[PDB]
């Protein structure tokens, strides 16, 4: 047996159906627009057909092999699987993709490929292979740029064969609107044929004109009409190209409007030179340091489960350090590595002062910090990564000499990264782990009592 | 029948329908006929009597089915023959109604212009089909579609017009008689209001203002379409945008972080079973946009009688139930997670929405001692410890994608704090347990 | 005084003053490069340079009557007035505006009446009016619409004068890109001059083309210039009237998109389909009486003591049927509107349930509520507009023969929207005034007691 | 060594190496495809190709002088430095541009300068200053403007380029479609070469076409790529420009959303004419004071210490008046401003009412506040910026009647701008400084006991 669609061959083998199916949506109309291009090259589109109607009975095969989800399980039953893809109505589009039409060469003759349009049907496998690409490829826009790009040749295509196949109704060269005749050495090449067939398509689907205007009245309700379609459809795909682009950047253009209303502010109040030149730098050091992105907002959605084991991934150097982690009965840290807060101080920044309220615990992820004196230019111990403070005043202990007030000053030379841990949060994952709380408070109180 | 409702009655949809119909003969055929001369003495008759029979439709509406609309004004009122229709009479939409079947016989088809006027009937039929009708940007596709039809055929009644207004044929600007009328003035309605431009270039000042005012109706009315349909495309694909972009975002971050591809894989699984089933990243953000009543009784009409059903909330209160159905949050888990270990302690409780448990022990594990189906109520007795001196009998694992409820610790004792009586409750079923 | 700038005075004044410099940033360019605008009506134009130049004269005599807020407070002293006038770069500007050139006509001819285009220099003034016209219009899309129109309208006026004067200096006729030669009669009008330069750059500012291409390097240079200006002047049409359209349609938008979740999220749990029904008609009424965004969230912007007397404004004739509030004072209204939360129901939503604690006190400002008894069909008593229940549950008595707890059930009937007050919020409104704090007591006692 | 990033030195070498790395993207392609623009200014064209190559090998040098974050700190160390800009692809990048390929012109002579495509690889330094610069501008939409302007005349030229080369390799004048012949004495001109190369370029990235249509397959071919070129990267850029260009007044933008839904919702709702126009007057204040956004949602993502500070220079003409703070000790308003949350009153709006519970500080920043008599006809003297009011309940006394109550009533007489503060937050306040505390409890108590 049974393919999964989460896995690799359901990917491949949609690949392997992708191929035919686009053949058939280009070549299908391609040739039955163009006579010349059927005519000339029959004996690769036979063998391309056959090669494609191969893979359709395959993709078939597969679709009664192809496990669904029923009650969060995968199904390995045959019988269970075979009446699912009968009952659904895509086993009624492969039916009418693969009836045998191709008899039909016997009857209207090899000059009409047309006849094989149903297998245009599998359009659903087109899409589902796009849809499951995007979700595995690295570069998921630039992917979804490529396939409306694509969307927009196809198109281009198909009214390019239209045009031509309206001007082999009306007549080649009758008017100047048509395609000229095909008896000119220059305009009866197959090349020239499709390549101005897509001139005059893209040029009338991207609404430019410049080409022949229409003479006679059918021309002139196609031209309407496929005006029509590359104002409603074409400029449609061309603006979700530009929206798509457009959200490639959304994090960079909401961080950028973030700056300018900052900036903006500073403009309006009056603020001095100097401070609008450090706020300003500290937005480079944001974006210099690529820290403009916030790990809550990203991984908001995600469960408990999964935010832990990313942030345990991210964060395993720097939490193998702190010594409640990895050293005590070290069940604690997957409550705690989700209640973690990441913040980030400036050069010279005093995260904490002597009587200050201490409601809030810091584990540093990153960067030099520094016990300070009062007057803070002499520096007592120098703390560093992987280093946490701010366990003191968190919470009560006996012998408390000041008590829910920082004890000492800490400043940070060079910027920092830490992990910030609020009282409330730690006394949830400290209430149900007494080992930890113990630790916690020796620790404590081996510095409160010197 | 005698009293209808219009929120709710496909009868009074296709009424309406009708009524947009002659509405729209009148807007589209009122400047065919002042411009193109398709109103000769031959087939007038046939005019006169669709213009007539859209006054007819006209008069229905005004006088047997707008009068017979039911309304509230703090309770359904549905007087038949009574101040439910002096409502009808207070409101504008009578007004435009009667302003819009103005009597002007004299045979000119500006005359008819008033009954362009009857543009709330395709307002409400638009409204109506924004709700019983889903999957409604189609819809609107085609509303938008038809808007930029009329405009160019507007304009192409307008080119007709100044065509024969100089003569036809007189230049090479105008509409030089060939051909069909409509077709032509449309084609050149088309390559002016799209800007496409490739026409004749005007000669005379007449001309040469038509063109100019043609041209600048068309960049912004090439500006409204453009405009519209990204909007309705914006729209339509707004929850598979937010989905890709938060997606797409996790996972530049884990490529950020070099997190391994297993645990890149089962993020990508969660996010696409999620997105497939669930529709929504989060249901917490539409529940706390809905009103409080509303989500109440979704969280009753979805687990409460599966709540209800154990035996440690029977015998309290329902409204502390009502809270904690409330405070469930739900939560899918992959395959083969561990929703439960055997050294972790007991904080929450799981109630399985869809999906199998397996609880694993014996020798070594890898058993399945017992497996829970859907509907299914585990680790409740960790909601009964306080002090958090709990853990797990047995690790318990996900067979397959699990969507469960998650009632976890300082939850239930949040609102256990609310009733007192509740806290007796489970205070002495803890201490029997 | 002393003009006020917020009064409708100041807004007249500001009209009065546009119209003069919108006169000179169109007509000022268009007589200096169509001369023939010049000299046809010279007379007509020194009448009304002399009228707008009397009318910038009084603009500046405004100006040194126009109060500004310190302290704020309008300043009424002149002197005051004066300084903080010709402090500002705007004297500087309309001194620079009212320099007499025309003396300078008796100089260069009256063919020259550039010289005046320094009266552009007043086109803040015109600004500062369509600013203030966006803040008081009651339509303000239309109002957008004919702004953008407007300056589209002066730019491609002003490139109609560039590409003329263009034409002049290179000389009518030389070559089929410039306009055609002035001696001849069609071309010679100077309806018809301006009117084609108008066509012209309209055609090349909004890049649609359909110009006589340019035959000269310069001609060419002005041209690829003057489409990389038209191509900003479209992109700016498009993303104006694109924003236009996403402010018309984000109510509609947001709240469909509210429609379609709460709909995948109905079909995607087990749901039952009478609550299905419920549910999507609740929306619908919500929608149709367009009272979906709750007075919470839209109110909090302005002051909260502005947002209590709007809630006494907009809910006058609930308010002044309720028992509690306009009883005697009629003084803790005003007050209690704001803590005070609105909440719709659906017919039939058992607000209140026997057997239940009180969590809130409901005051019927909209529709019929009646008193059912435990089957659900007979109705006690009808709640009338302006009525309340909910009191004995959340007040407390001593002789009380329930135990906390809510006595009656009361059904919904007829889409019924009504005023909420929290318990918290009870007793915060408690401990305010003494007559409610007997009054409430007394008025649930007698309903306990029986 | 070292050279910080941050600093302004790194931007100025920014610019100075974004000035060739422009010239070599515009001048390299314009050379190889114009022969005649190479060929005709051969020693000037070799002057500013070594000056870029020098430029390029000090932006080297300023590469390996660039000092890096490192666990906070700036790394100085020369070889840390030399080994970290030595792994990046920055590295290859630079030596890839700076490969001396001009030997080349001997081999293949001096008409191939395409050759030096090798020195736009330099391009990212380019985008690095776009990225500094539109950060620190004080005009960020007019720089965004002009860099995506910027880049379509790149595109623009580019093809102009693709263009003239195409016509080369083709043939000047085989065909109507390619540039005619060069042999002509008005096309044979450089200038005039360059700029109908531009004009075709600008008429078909446009879309306009009024081109001379294709002959040739491969001209029909490229003449459809390049109108897909125009329709999805050069309108993605328009698109991208329209919406900065009506999202430059993002806070007008949100500020006139805002008013617009509130003028919705009062002529829906039906409010009071006297009261629709007190709001309109209340945000007439707003945007004439320019007071409409709140500085709690623009600053809000800085961090807790540059909210701080920035609220520190901002506030500070009137935090030195402030009775409370630095004049006892000069480090309280370090300590807590953040907590202050500034609010606008109305003329004539009571910020107190006469015996009621009080829970803010109400520091004035702006406006004249009166204490007023019970009747409200008969005012005291008015209160200037700077002092405080209201500081009587929120901190009540044992011993003094009605502490908890206000012992007078405030009138707004203009808009005043003040800063309302928890309680709370003043006890947080003052338990560090005592002296400031018994400052303020000795006037407390001399103007409650009278
Ligand atoms: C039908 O498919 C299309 C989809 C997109 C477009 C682009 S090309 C362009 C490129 C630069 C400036 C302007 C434009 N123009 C106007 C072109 N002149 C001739 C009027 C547009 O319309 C663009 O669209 C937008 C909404 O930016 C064209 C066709
Ligand atoms: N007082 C004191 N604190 C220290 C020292 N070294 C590290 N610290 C940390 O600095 C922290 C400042 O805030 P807390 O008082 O909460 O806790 C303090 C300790 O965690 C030290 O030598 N003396
Ligand atoms: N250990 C164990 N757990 C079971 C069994 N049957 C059901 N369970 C559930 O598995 C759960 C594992 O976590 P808990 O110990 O909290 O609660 C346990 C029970 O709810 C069983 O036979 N043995
Ligand atoms: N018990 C009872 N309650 C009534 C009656 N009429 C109105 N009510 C209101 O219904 C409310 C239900 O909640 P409460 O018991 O708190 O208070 C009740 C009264 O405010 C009545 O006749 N009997
Ligand atoms: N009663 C009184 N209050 C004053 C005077 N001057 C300033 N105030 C302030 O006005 C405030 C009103 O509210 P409070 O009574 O809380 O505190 C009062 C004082 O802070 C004065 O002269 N008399």
């Amino acid at each position: 047996v049974v393919i999964d669609p989460s896995g690799n061959t359901y990917y491949n083998w949609l690949f392997c159906i992708t191929l035919p199916v686009m053949y058939n949506w280009t070549m299908v109309i391609a040739r039955a627009c163009f006579d010349e291009l059927q005519s000339d090259y029959l004996e690769y589109w036979l063998i391309l057909d056959y090669v494609s109607d191969i893979v359709y009975l395959i993709d078939m095969f597969v679709r009664t092999r192809t496990g669904y989800l029923e009650q969060g399980l995968l199904v390995k039953e045959e019988l269970k699987l075979i009446n699912k893809y009968k009952s659904n109505l895509q086993f009624k589009l492969d039916v009418l993709s693969l009836i045998p039409t191709d008899l039909l060469y016997f009857k209207l003759g090899w000059n009409y490929p047309e006849i094989r349009l149903n297998r245009l049907l599998r359009f659903s496998r087109m899409f589902e292979f796009f849809q499951r690409t995007e979700t595995r490829t690295n570069y998921p826009n630039i992917f979804r740029i490529s396939n409306l790009v694509m969307y927009i040749v196809i198109i281009i295509h198909w009214n390019a064969c239209v045009f031509y196949s309206i001007s082999k109704a009306i007549g080649f060269g009758n008017d100047t609107w048509v395609y000229p005749d095909i008896n000119d050495p220059e305009f009866g090449r197959l090349a020239r044929k499709y390549v101005y067939s897509l001139y005059w398509s893209t040029l009338t689907l991207t609404t430019i004109g410049e080409t022949p205007p229409p003479v006679r009245d059918s021309e002139y309700v196609f031209v309407v009409v496929d005006f029509l379609i590359g104002v409603l459809i074409f400029a449609t795909i061309v603006g979700n190209i530009g929206s798509m682009i457009s959200n490639m950047n959304a994090a960079r253009a909401e961080f950028q409007a973030r700056i300018d209303a900052i900036k903006q502010y500073m403009h309006f109040r009056n603020v001095s030179k100097d401070m609008e030149k450090r706020v300003i730098k500290w937005f480079d050091y944001l974006w210099t340091n690529k820290k403009t992105v916030d790990e809550k907002e990203v991984l908001k959605y995600l469960p408990d489960k999964l935010r832990a084991e990313i942030a345990i991934n991210v964060h395993l150097d720097t939490l193998k350090k702190v010594r409640i982690f990895a050293d005590c009965e070290a069940g604690l840290l997957v409550e705690l590595v989700l209640k973690l807060q990441p913040q980030v101080y400036s050069p010279g920044d005093y995260i904490c002062k002597k009587g200050d309220i201490g409601r809030e615990m810091y584990i540093i992820k990153e960067g030099k910090l520094a016990v300070v004196a009062d007057d803070g230019v002499t520096q007592f111990v120098v703390l560093s990564d992987g280093s946490y403070f701010g366990e003191i005043s968190i919470l009560n202990i006996k012998g408390s000499k000041a008590g829910n007030r920082r004890t000492a000053n800490i400043k940070s030379i060079g910027y920092s990264d830490l992990f910030c841990l609020s009282k409330d949060d730690l006394m949830e994952a400290l209430t149900e782990y007494p080992d930890a709380k113990t630790m916690l408070e020796e620790k404590g109180k081996q510095i409160l009592m010197k | 029948p005698q009293s209808i409702d219009p929120l709710t009655n496909l009868m009074y949809v296709l009424w309406l329908f009708f009524v947009v119909m002659a509405w729209n003969w009148n807007c589209w055929l009122i400047p065919v006929r002042w411009a193109f001369p398709y109103q000769t003495p031959d087939n007038i008759h046939h005019w006169l009597l669709m213009d007539y029979l859209c006054d007819l439709i006209y008069f229905l509406d005004i006088t047997v089915f707008q009068t017979r609309l039911q309304f509230v004004r703090g309770g359904d009122i549905i007087t038949d023959k009574k101040d439910m229709r002096n409502n009808y009479l207070k409101s504008r939409r009578f007004k435009m109604d009667l302003l819009s079947l103005l009597p002007l016989d004299f045979v000119n088809p500006l005359l008819r212009l008033p009954r362009c006027l009857k543009y709330m009937a395709f307002f409400e039929f638009n409204s109506r089909l924004e709700s019983i009708l889903s999957k409604a940007y189609v819809y609107r596709v085609i509303r938008t579609t038809a808007y930029l039809l009329y405009s160019l055929h507007l304009n192409s009644c307008l080119y007709y017009w100044a065509s024969a207004y100089q003569g036809l044929g007189s230049t090479h600007w105008v509409y030089d008689g060939v051909g069909n009328s409509y077709i032509r003035c449309y084609y050149f309605a088309v390559k002016t209001l799209i800007t496409i431009g490739g026409l004749p270039d005007p000669k005379t000042l007449f001309e040469i203002v038509f063109q100019l005012l043609n041209y600048f109706t068309g960049v912004f009315a090439f500006s409204v379409m453009i405009g519209q349909m990204r909007d309705v495309v914006g729209a339509a694909t707004a929850g598979q945008t937010y989905y890709r972009s938060c997606m797409d975002s996790t996972v530049k971050y884990m490529n950020f972080y070099k997190i391994p591809k297993s645990v890149q894989n089962r993020v990508k699984t969660w996010y696409e079973y999620t997105w497939h089933s669930q529709g929504m990243l989060d249901e917490s953000e539409l529940m706390v946009q809905l009103p409080d009543k509303m989500r109440l009784d979704l969280a009753i009409d979805v687990n409460y009688n599966i709540v209800s059903k154990v035996a440690l909330f029977q015998g309290c209160d329902r409204q502390m139930i009502f809270d904690m159905l409330k405070r469930l949050r739900s939560v899918v888990y992959l395959p083969n997670d561990y929703v439960c270990k055997k050294g972790e302690i007991g904080r929450e409780m799981y109630i399985i929405q869809a999906g199998q448990v397996q609880v694993l022990g014996g020798p070594d594990g890898k058993s399945v001692l017992v497996t829970l189906k859907a509907g299914s109520v585990f680790g409740e007795i960790s909601l009964l410890a306080v002090g958090g001196g709990n853990r797990r009998t047995a690790n318990v694992v996900a067979h397959g994608f699990t969507n469960l409820f998650i009632l976890d610790k300082k939850d239930l004792n949040e609102i256990l704090v609310h009733y007192p009586e509740s806290q007796k409750l489970l205070r002495k079923k803890a201490r029997r347990m």
